[PDB]
């Protein structure tokens, strides 16, 4: 590419980042931010581990 | 020399517990 500052859009350079989330078969890893919370029991509950 | 394995080289395909279950 011979990039030059006086190029019409669609010929100017764009920087690209491709994030690819993969899930092999480990025990866990990075994730969003959760506030967690105590653990109940013996009670019908709605859980996320 | 060459030799014969008999029943060798079996590994747990992954995590996940499991009990009596002829799993394929």
């Amino acid at each position: 590419y011979g990039f030059q500052p006086t190029n019409g859009v669609g010929y100017q350079p764009y920087r690209v980042v491709v994030l690819s989330f993969e899930l092999l078969h480990a025990p866990a890893t990075v994730c969003g931010p959760k506030k967690s919370t105590n653990l109940v029991k013996n009670k019908c509950v709605n859980f996320n581990f | 020399a060459y030799t014969n394995s008999f029943t060798r080289g079996v590994y747990y395909p992954d995590k996940v517990f499991r009990s009596s279950v002829l799993h394929s």
